[PDB]
C-alpha cells in the first residue's frame, strides 16, 4: 500500500533485514550448540561416578 | 544540473571573439589613422592637381565624388565598433527565444541556458528510469531501454536545435570579420558581386538565427514541461510516457529540419 | 484520457494568436483611420495640382489609376479581420479530418485515438514482460517496437499538419502587406511569390489531412485487433505493425515535394 | 493463414474506387449530356454567324478547328468510363507479376500476394527465433535478438516496395480520373502546357510502376526463397544466415531507392 | 563457406542474359565484357597484393566471411555464459550490422551498374539508329551520356570498393576476443571502418554522374 | 593504444601515391612528389593548433582523432567491464558501452571519412593536372581548365574546412570524454547525455560542411 516510492522503501529494508536476521540467528544458535556440547560433556563427567544400578539407570 | 548548451555556445563565442572579431577590430584600428591622414592629404593633392592642369568638373561632379568616398569609407570604417555588432547577434538570440513567442514571465535567460533546462528534464526523467533498472537486478533491463529512449530523444532534439544555433553563431561571425572585405568590393563594377553574395549569405544566416532561436525555444520548453511531469509511479501508463516523448521529440525534429530550408528560400527570394 | 494533441495545438493556437495575429491586428486598427485620412486628402491635393500643372488625363488616367490604388488598399486593410481567417484555418482542419474520407460521422483527436490503440498494445507488451520477471525482454523488445512504430508515424504525419498550419498563419498574418505589392509594377513579384506559397501549403494541408487520416485510421485498427493470446502469431503482427507504418511513413515522405511541385506547376 | 496484402489492397481499391474514380464518373455523365447539346448548338450558332458577319474561312478551317475540337471533346468525355481503366490497372498488376518473369507456371492468383509470401517466410523465421528464445528463459534474448533483425529486415524491404507500388497505383488512380480537364486542355492554345505536364506526370508513374513491379517481384522472391531455407539447425551458422539476410534486405531497398529518380529521369527525358 | 554475392550475382546475370540481352539479339560479347570488367578491376587495380584470381563477389564474400566469423565467435562466447553473456550478443550484433551494411551498399551499387549497363546494351541498336535523323540525335546523345555515367560508376566500385572492402576483411580477420585485445577498441574501429567505407562509397555515385555530366556529349 | 586512423591514412597514402601519383610522375619524366607531400601535410598544420587553440606539440589528424577516439572507448571499456561486474543487472552497463561506443565511432567516422576523400580527390586532381594545364594551349579545351581549377578549390576548401573544425570539435568531444567516470558523484545519464549531444552537434555540423564548401567553390567564377 502507498506510494511505490515507499513500496520500494520497504521492499529493500525488508531484503537488508532478512539477510541480518539470517546471519543473527545463526550465529546466536552456534553460541547455543557451544553450550549444548559443555553441557554433554558434563554428563559424561557424571557417568564416570555412578555407583548403583539406579543411579546408571 | 544539466548544462550543455550554455559551455558550448560560449565556446564557441570566445573562439569567435577572439579570432573573427578581434582580428578585424586591431586591424581597422592599425589603419584607421593611416587611411584617414592618407585619404585626406590625397584629396587635397587631387584638388590641386585638378584645379591646375587635369580634367575636373570643379563644384559638382568633385565634391559629390569625394562625399560618395567619404561616406562609404566612413560606414566601413565604423566596422571598428565590432564589440557593438557581436554583442547585438548574442542578445539577438536570448531576447526573441525567451518570451516573443513563448507568453511566459521571463527572468532573463538565454538559449543555451534554456535549452539546458529542458535537456536537464528529459535527462532527470532517463536516471529515474535507471534507478528503477538497478532496483530490479533482473526483469529490469526494461526500465534501462526505457531510460534509454528517453536519453535518445532528449540528446537528439537538443543536439539538432543547438548545433544549427551554433551554424548560425559560427557562420556570423566570419560573415562579420570578412565584412570589410566585401563592403570594399562595392568600389569596382566588376566585385559588386561579391557584395551581393556576401549579403545574402548574412541575410540567410540572420533569418536562420531568427527562426531557430523562437521556434526552437518554444518547441523545447513544451518538450521540457512535458518530460518534467513525467514519473513512474502506479498512475501514468509508461507506454503513453515514453510514447508522448518520442513523439514530441521526432514533431520537433521533422519541423527544424525544414527550417533551413525556409532561410535559404527567402534570402534567395528576396533578390539582393 | 490520453489528451497531448488538444492541449499542444491550443497551446500553439494561442502563441500564434497573441504574437502573430493580434499584433497584426493592433498595427492595422492604429493605421487604417491616419492612413485613410491621409489617402483621401492626398487624392484631393493631387487631383486639384494635376489640373493646374503637370499633364494627366483626368477622365480616365486619375480616375482609372486611383481606383486601382484604393481597392488594392481596400482589400490590403481588410486583412484587418484577421480573427475570421485565423479562426477559419481553425475551422479548416477539423472539418475536412472529421468526414472527408472517414465515412464516420477535431483533427487533434483521429491521431490520438489511433496513436492510444497502439501505445495500449505496447503497455500490453511491457505488462507482459513484467508477468515473465526473466525471459520477459523479449515482450519489452516487441513493446519498443510497437511504440516506436506507432510514435513515429504519428509525429512525422502530426509535424507535418503543425508545419502547414503555422505557414498558413504566418502568410495570413503577412498577408495585407503583399497585397499592397499589387499597387506598384516592380513588387508584383512579391504577390507572386506570396501567392505561390500560400497555394503550396494549402495543397500540403489538404493532402496531409485526407491521406494521413486514411493511413493512420488503418494502422489504428489493425492495433486495435492486435492482440498476444495463443492464437495470433506474434510475429506475424509486429511485422504488419512494421510494414503499415513503414509504408504510411514513405507515402508521406513523397507527399512535401508533390505539394511544392503542383504549386510551382501552376504558373502564378 | 497469412492474408495481409490482399484485404490492404482491397481496402486501398475501395477507397480510391469510391473518392477518385467515382466521383470522376459521376462529375462526366453529370456534364455530358448538357454540354454535348451545348457544344452542338454553339457549333450551329457560330456557323450561322460566320457566314453572316464574322470573319470566316468557310470550308476549310472552319472544319478543321470543329474537327479538332469535337475530337478532343470526344476522348476526353468518353474518359468518363473510368471503371473500365481502373480495373485495368487493377487486373494488369497480377497479370505480368503472375507468369510473365516467374517461368514456373501459376494456375491464377494476384500480385502483393507475392510480397506476403516473402515477408510470411521471412516472419515465419523470426517466429522460430522467438520460440527458440522461449526455450531457453535465460540465455535466450539473443534468439529475441535475432528475431527482432529478421522481422526488422523483412518489414523494411516489404514495406519499402509495397508503398512505392501504392504511390504508383493512387497517383495514376487520381491521373486517369482528372484525365478528361487536361484534354480539354488541347482545345486551348494557352492550356496546351497543362496537357503537356499531366502527360508528363502520366509516363512518370506508369514507368515508376513498372519498374518496381519488375524489380520488386525479383527481389523479393529472391529475399523469400533465402529465408525460406534458413534453419536454425546445429548445421547451419547463424551469423552467416542472420548476415545474409540483412546484407539481401539492404541492397534490395539501395536499389529500389534509386529506381524512382531513373523513373522520373526518363519521364523528363522524353520531351512531351 | 559464406557464399551470397556470388549466387546473387550470378542469378541477377542470368536473369539479364535470359531477358535483355536474348531478347535483343534473337550482344554476348559485351555483356561477357562487363560481366568481366568488374573482376579484372577490383582484382588488382588497387589492391597492390598480386590475388591469383577471384571474381569482386568473390573478394566481398571473403571480407563478409571474416566479419560474419568474428559475429559468431560472440555469439558462440554468448552462449557460454548464460546469464551476462548477452554483451556478447551485442558485439555481435554490431560486427554483423556493420559487415552487412558495408557489403550490402557496395554490392547492390555494383548490381545497380551492372543491370543498367546490360539493359543500356540491350537498348543500344535504336539508340545507334537515332543518328539517322537529325532530330533524333538527342536520343543517342543522352544514351551515350547514361553509358558513360554507368560505366564510370561501376569503375569507381570496383576499385575502391575492393580496396576498402579487403581492408575491412584483413582488420576484423585479425580480429579476436582473447585477454590481449580490448573489446572496445575492436569493435569501434569496426564501426569506424564500416562506416567510413559506407560514406565515401555514398559520395561516388554523385562524382560519377558528375563526370559524365561535365563530359559535354 | 588505440591507432586506426594512423595505419588507415598510411594504408591510403602508399596506395595512391603508388597508382596515382607514381605513375604520373613516370609518365611525364618519359615534379608530383612534392604536390603530393604538400597536400598530405596540409591537414597536420591546420589542425594540431590553427583553431585547437591549445599548443599541441607535434601530431598529425590521424593522432589527434585517433586520441580522442581513444578516450571515448576507453569510457565505453569502462562500462563493458561494470557490466561485467554485475552478472545480472549489468547490461545496462552494456548499453551504455554501446551508446557510447557508437556515439564516438559516429562522429570519427564521418570527419576522417570526409578527410580520406579530401586527400584521395586532392591526390588525383594532381595526378591528372598536367593533361589539364595543356588544355589552355587550345581555346575549345579552355572549360575543362576551369572545370578541373574549380573542383581543385573544391576539395582544398573541403580540407581546409575539415581540418579546423573536426579537430576543434574533436577535441572538445575527447576532453569531455576523459573527464567522465562512472563513480558514485557523477550522474550518468548527464554523462551519457553530454556524450550523445555532442556527438550528434559534430555530426550535423560537419554534415552541412561539403555544401558549404561546393557553393563556396562555385560562387568563385573559374
Amino acid at each position: 500500500n502507498g506510494s511505490v516510492a515507499d513500496m520500494r522503501r520497504s521492499i529493500e529494508e525488508r531484503s537488508r533485514t532478512a539477510a541480518a536476521t539470517d546471519k543473527a540467528v545463526g550465529l546466536r544458535a552456534y553460541e547455543g550448540a557451544q553450550q549444548r556440547l559443555a553441557q554433554i560433556e558434563g554428563l559424561m563427567d557424571e557417568i564416570s561416578r555412578t555407583q548403583d544400578q539406579k543411579a546408571i539407570e | 544540473a544539466f548544462e550543455l548548451f550554455t559551455p558550448l555556445f560560449n565556446k564557441i563565442d570566445q573562439t569567435t571573439a577572439t579570432y573573427v572579431t578581434d582580428i578585424s577590430s586591431r586591424a581597422i584600428a592599425a589603419i584607421t589613422p593611416v587611411v584617414s591622414v592618407g585619404l585626406t592629404l590625397g584629396f587635397i593633392t587631387y584638388g590641386w592637381l585638378i584645379i591646375r592642369g587635369a580634367v575636373e568638373m570643379p563644384v559638382a561632379e568633385f565634391l559629390n565624388r569625394c562625399l560618395r568616398i567619404g561616406i562609404i569609407v566612413s560606414i566601413a570604417l565604423a566596422g571598428g565598433l565590432y564589440q557593438g555588432e557581436i554583442a547585438n547577434a548574442i542578445t539577438t538570440v536570448p531576447d526573441e527565444l525567451a518570451s516573443a513567442l513563448l507568453g511566459n514571465p521571463t527572468q532573463g535567460a538565454s538559449a543555451a541556458a534554456l535549452v539546458d533546462q529542458s535537456a536537464q528534464q528529459g535527462f532527470d526523467r532517463a536516471s529515474e528510469a535507471f534507478e528503477e533498472a538497478g532496483f530490479f537486478s533482473s526483469d529490469g533491463l526494461l526500465y534501462g531501454l526505457f531510460g534509454i529512449i528517453i536519453l535518445l530523444a532528449t540528446g537528439l532534439l537538443a543536439a539538432i536545435g543547438g548545433a544549427f544555433l551554433l551554424l548560425a553563431k559560427i557562420a556570423l561571425a566570419l560573415l562579420a570579420g570578412l565584412g570589410p572585405l566585401f563592403i570594399l568590393a562595392l568600389i569596382w563594377q566588376p566585385t559588386h558581386r561579391f557584395f551581393d553574395q556576401w549579403a545574402q549569405q548574412v541575410l540567410n544566416y540572420g533569418l536562420l538565427i531568427v527562426l531557430f532561436a523562437a521556434v526552437f525555444g518554444l518547441l523545447m520548453q513544451i518538450f521540457g514541461s512535458y518530460m518534467a511531469d513525467l514519473r513512474f509511479d502506479g498512475a501514468q501508463n509508461v507506454a503513453y510516457a515514453i510514447g508522448g516523448s518520442v513523439i514530441l521529440s521526432i514533431v520537433s525534429i521533422v519541423l527544424l529540419m525544414q527550417l533551413p530550408s525556409i532561410a535559404s528560400g527567402l534570402a534567395g527570394g528576396i533578390g539582393l
